[PDB]
């Protein structure tokens, strides 16, 4: 995790190069060019970052920069939508063995033929 | 992504500023002084993207476990979809014979 | 029932033994439903097994 540790380091520094050319440049305004080709130079260094990893960049987290909000609504909403599915597949085992523990109840009581059944063959 | 919108930015900004240079040769001290300010907006624009570059990255990993899990979700809730489904036609559609 | 298809009653034709019968194949296709939601949908034998006892039933 370099990228943000360079990106903070050049924040800094152009901050730091701001405060101290706030005065008069009798010179060309060349701070605009140096911003212009420091962005460029930093999208593109992310851009082949990104190309090495490979990450899946998903529309979730684009949609949520653009509508102006926190990641913490999709946080919640990822943690809401882990605990259904945990819960799920709880229900889902409770439902599977308690189907079994009656239908091997209702063998025994009726026909042992259809335990013998669901027990070797299933 | 953004690398599209950073590329949209640094056009619009590349714009403005040569739209800018193009009356230079008309330009006060307040107008330097403008600029100036102009400038020192666009660095905060930029650090502020770079913050939330590097607050995006802080948890960039942990976004990617909880995507591969809400697709394993996804998929797991298609198959029990389709189970429900096939049951209901068996229990309830097909039950006309 | 006999004729058609394969026939695995014999001919005593019982009510008892035909119901027990019918309510087995129901519990072994109730737990392969059960099965097949818990563990994974590559299974569709339960969709078969639902068509032959709506046949059986007819």
């Amino acid at each position: 995790h370099l990228e943000e540790h360079l990106e903070k380091f050049v924040e800094n520094i152009r901050q730091l190069g701001i405060i101290v050319s706030d005065f008069q440049p009798s010179s060309q305004a060349g701070l605009n060019q140096k911003l212009n080709f420091i962005v460029t130079g930093l999208q593109d260094i992310d851009k082949c970052r990104q190309q090495l990893h490979d990450i899946t960049v998903p529309l979730e987290v684009f949609e949520y920069i653009d509508q102006g909000r926190n990641p913490q609504l999709y946080t919640k909403e990822c943690l809401e939508r882990a605990l259904a599915k945990n819960e799920q597949v709880k229900g889902k085992i409770d439902t599977m063995k308690k189907f079994k523990s009656l239908l091997i109840q209702e063998l025994s009581k009726v026909f042992p033929e259809d335990m013998a059944k669901y027990r070797s063959i299933r | 992504r953004l690398s599209t919108l950073i590329e949209f930015l640094l056009h619009r900004a590349y714009s403005e500023l040569m739209v800018l240079t193009d009356l230079l040769p008309r330009k006060s001290d307040v107008e330097r002084k403008i600029e100036i300010v102009q400038f020192a907006s666009r660095t905060r624009q930029l650090f502020v993207r770079l913050l939330a570059l590097v607050k995006w990255a802080n948890n960039a990993g942990k976004v990617e476990k909880c995507a591969m899990i809400s697709s394993f979700l996804d998929q797991q809730a298609i198959l029990f979809v389709d189970t429900a489904d096939r049951l209901a036609s068996l229990a309830r559609d097909a039950l006309v014979h | 029932e006999s004729q058609g298809i394969e026939r695995l009653h014999p001919m005593q034709f019982d009510h008892k033994k035909e119901l027990r019968k019918l309510n087995m194949s129901i519990l072994i296709n109730f737990l392969d439903l059960l099965d097949i939601l818990i563990r994974s949908p590559g299974s569709i034998k339960r969709e078969e097994k639902l068509e032959d006892l709506k046949l059986l039933f007819v």
